[PDB]
């Protein structure tokens, strides 16, 4: 179990939430298995208006979106279409000032693995 | 809190004097009586009877014939209460 | 880029290390030589308790020098052979 | 003969500027909504069971040399007082 | 009172080849002043970068305010509530990253008073990025016009 | 192709043209119709498809009702293509209860002839004019929308610009004698006509007096000059805005202030409708 693995791998020694989320709110939840709040659906609902507003300037496609917040709550997000069609799943991951800036790239290195199967 | 929009009766294949759509109003059904009023109320409000149920205009929007507006002092694209009354009450 | 930083990258590179790396805690900042096909995620996902590592890739042949104080990084690319 | 090919050039161009506009109503906070497939879940475990790819970091350690880690820690220093010596004005 | 010809000049010695076009504007989308690598001498020219400067002003304006209500600090840092309580946070730097460019949005901290010169909208600083440009470098530059720009807009409120 | 501009004598036609061409129109006159040789009525109507009767509602009628009928006739003989429209004039000192019943005297009077002559095929419209209103440019431009022939495509562009960016009403101006080219699927009330005419005439004023230097070069400016935008903000929590698309044209858009919090999504969409209105109007191949 894969699943196992990463929650206790991502989850213990930087301490990041991970959501797989997507349009219709399946939830891929919190993976330290915290409380849930509201914070989810806002992240999410801004990662795909901002993913519709971006692909009408001239650079093409977005990659990813790093929103550094201040003292320390970092967030980064990796948007990716869904393979039938039927939408897109963002790969959302929060952390302080040097967690993200540092190991959050494998956390989300494991993450489009999985959003690809 | 909806927005006000005008149409003419007898244009466009709109030949009541309300239009209410559907996927906007889920508990509104035919024959009902609506109650338009004004934010802070300060003419009458408008009571008017559900014919026919349209989905041809977008969502939190209301669709009254333009004189029904004008006689009510309704000012076209502003925020109205939509609400549903008795018709024993009125 | 600032012209004394230019020169303290070109005098980063040399014949021995062929690609110089400067990077902050997660994000570049100043590249020279051979910087491309990978190695350079890898330098910027890098962080460790210590100060002074040698790493290299198991699937590849390219070994890089790598220290962090201060929230910076120096990555210095020459190959393992 | 002629206004055909018009039309198929003004419908083509309508399809451009249809794909080239943003929808401003889809761009607002539709969120305190409850959920909607909260089930299906079971597709993440049956995918990622193993699926070849669980792999740590890989960066193979060898030991430095004090040569090569002397010549780094202070090529370092250097290059962080580059950093803090930067200026807006030339 | 505010000289675009001031900003103009201090944003123009921030501008390399990696970053072609530097601009300020409000959350709405309005620009301010903006900046580029290469001067146009045509009319169109500079007509047709004007446009594409205010329409990614108009973008990047809306791409900000989309996350200025989002507050992602209690889901970190798991301590007492008073630390969480000193967890009232504002947005003040949203990297964007492209195949084509980088997009860098940082909002501008403006000093002096609390309702000087904006009605509750921060300025914002964005910087336009290329395939060859790097990040890092870009949150430094940032950082030094925000701090220029800031001093520069400590003196507002320019009377008669 | 030319609008002629029909009817008797005293009808109103050179008030007409003084108000709305005089801030291809052409004014025959009250007499020496169709039936006189006086001109080649035959190769004028061939290239003409707009036809307006101007009858006078206060007047009697029947004999500018059979004038009209026989006028018809005449240019079905010539050519099947043509419009028809009937300017119903002077109404500016009729009362609301008389312009309805007029209306419908006027409407059951024409539209049973045309049954009683037998070509119910073509098209006859019916419009309320008065000089001293905005409702001679109203009909003037339902007049001017049937002879396009690319209406129902801006028709169609205008309809997904206003759902797309919350606007609630839109229109395709010519600025030189503010008769509007193209509009929405929802009503013109008179109240935003006004003011979306008088918009114009601010603009076109304001340009006037300061637009000296360059502008009006005569060999060519040097620096091609911006187009012009416009933004009026007022009290009932509506906003009018203008956006210059072509040398003639302009885009006024009346929106919620509420909804112009975001308008610089709408103004990207303005700048996609002036792409899509500046490759509609291109000559091509
Ligand atoms: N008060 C008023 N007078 C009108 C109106 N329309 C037309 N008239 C008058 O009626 C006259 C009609 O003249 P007209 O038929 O246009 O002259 P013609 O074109 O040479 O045959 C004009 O001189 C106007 O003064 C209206 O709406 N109000």
């Amino acid at each position: 179990m894969s699943v196992s693995q990463q929650l206790s791998e991502l989850a213990s020694k930087e301490k990041t939430v991970l959501y797989v989320a997507d349009q219709n709110l399946e939830e891929v939840l919190c993976f330290p298995e915290s409380t849930d709040r509201t914070t989810l659906v806002q992240l999410t609902d801004a990662c795909l208006h901002a993913n519709e507003l971006a692909k009408h300037l001239e650079f093409g496609k977005p990659l990813s979106i790093t929103n550094q917040y201040s003292r320390g709550s970092c967030v980064l997000q990796i948007a990716k279409e869904k393979k039938d069609g039927s939408g897109m799943v963002v790969s959302t991951t929060i952390a302080a000032h040097n967690a993200l800036r540092g190991a959050l790239k494998c956390s989300n290195a494991l993450d489009q693995v999985i959003s690809q199967l | 809190v909806y927005k006000l929009v005008i149409h003419k009766k007898g244009f466009g294949g709109s030949d009541d004097e309300l239009v209410v759509n559907p996927k906007v109003f889920p508990h509104i059904k035919l024959g009902d009586i609506v109650e338009i009023a004004h934010p802070n109320d300060e003419y009458s409000p408008l009571l008017l009877q559900v014919k026919s149920l349209k989905e041809d205009l977008q969502k939190e929007t209301i669709s009254v014939d333009q004189t029904v507006t004008q006689v009510f002092r309704l000012r076209p694209y502003q925020d109205v209460y939509v609400n549903v009354v008795d018709p024993k009450d009125v | 880029m600032d012209s004394q930083l230019s020169e303290n990258l070109l005098k980063c590179v040399n014949e021995t290390y062929r690609g110089a790396m400067l990077v902050r805690n997660g994000l570049p900042i100043a590249t020279a030589g051979d910087v491309n096909a990978e190695e350079q995620r890898v330098i910027c996902e890098w962080n460790s308790n210590a100060v002074s590592e040698v790493l290299h890739l198991h699937d590849s042949n390219t070994k890089i020098l790598i220290a962090t104080k201060e929230s910076c990084v120096l990555g210095l690319i020459y190959r393992n052979t | 003969r002629k206004r055909e090919e018009e039309e198929e050039w003004e419908s083509k161009v309508y399809d451009v500027a249809k794909n080239k506009f943003i929808d401003v109503f889809s761009l607002r906070l539709r969120t305190e909504a409850p959920q909607r497939d909260p089930r299906d879940n079971i597709y993440e475990e049956v995918l990622d069971q193993i699926d070849s790819l669980n792999l740590d970091p890989k960066y193979d350690v060898a030991k430095p040399t004090e040569q090569e880690t002397e010549f780094i820690i202070r090529k370092l220093g250097v290059l962080i007082d580059d950093i803090n010596n930067i200026k807006l004005s030339d | 009172m505010i000289k675009p010809k001031k900003l103009s000049s201090l944003m123009k010695q921030a501008v390399e080849e990696t970053v072609p076009s530097i601009m300020v504007f409000t959350t709405t989308g309005s620009l301010l002043a903006y900046v580029s690598f290469e001067d146009p001498k045509d009319g169109l020219k500079r007509l047709d970068l004007a446009k594409r400067v205010r329409s990614i002003a108009a973008l990047a304006g809306n791409m900000y305010s989309l996350y200025t209500a989002t507050n992602p600090s209690p889901l970190v840092a798991e301590s007492t509530d008073d630390v969480i309580a000193h967890q009232r946070d504002v947005l003040f730097e949203t990297i964007i990253e492209f195949e084509r460019g980088k997009l860098l949005i940082a909002a501008i901290s403006i000093d002096g008073a609390e309702d000087k010169l904006y009605s509750k909208d921060p300025l914002l600083l964005g910087i336009v990025g290329t395939e060859n440009a790097k990040e890092g470098m870009m949150q430094i530059k940032s950082e030094l016009l925000k701090e220029c720009i800031t001093n520069e807009l400590s003196t507002l409120g320019k009377p008669v | 192709r030319k609008i002629i501009l029909m009817g008797l004598r005293r009808s109103g036609k050179s008030s007409i043209q003084k108000v709305v061409f005089y801030k291809s129109v052409w004014d025959f006159p009250g007499q020496v119709d169709v039936f006189d040789a006086a001109f080649d009525f035959e190769s004028i109507f061939t290239q003409v498809g707009a036809l307006i009767f101007v009858i006078d509602a206060q007047d009697d009628y029947l004999d500018a009702l059979a004038r009209l009928h026989v006028t018809v006739a005449r240019v079905v003989t010539i050519n099947p293509n043509i419009c028809i429209e009937v300017f119903i004039h002077k109404v500016d000192g009729l009362s609301d209860e008389f312009k309805i019943d007029t209306q419908r005297d006027i409407q059951q009077r024409t539209q049973d002839e045309l049954a009683d002559i037998g070509l119910e095929n073509v098209p006859i419209s019916f419009h309320l004019t008065s000089i001293f209103d905005h409702s001679i440019f109203e009909a003037f431009s339902r007049v001017i929308q049937k002879l396009i022939p690319q209406l129902p495509t801006l028709e169609n562009l205008l309809n997904i610009f206003c759902s797309n960016s919350l606007v609630e009403k839109a229109y395709l101006f010519d600025v030189l004698s503010k008769i509007y080219v193209a509009t929405d699927s929802s009503p013109v009330d008179v109240q935003s006509y006004e003011i979306c005419s008088d918009f114009i005439d601010v603009i076109l004023d304001i340009g006037s007096i300061y637009g000296r230097s360059s502008q009006l070069k005569p060999g060519h400016s040097p620096e091609i000059l911006d187009e012009t935008s416009s933004v009026i903000r007022l009290s009932n929590d509506l906003v009018l805005f203008l956006r210059e698309m072509n040398q003639y044209l302009a885009l006024i858009c009346i929106v919620r202030a509420d909804n112009f919090e975001k308008s610089g999504l709408i103004e990207y969409n303005v700048q996609c409708l002036q792409t899509a209105i500046q490759s509609i109007f291109s000559p091509r191949t």
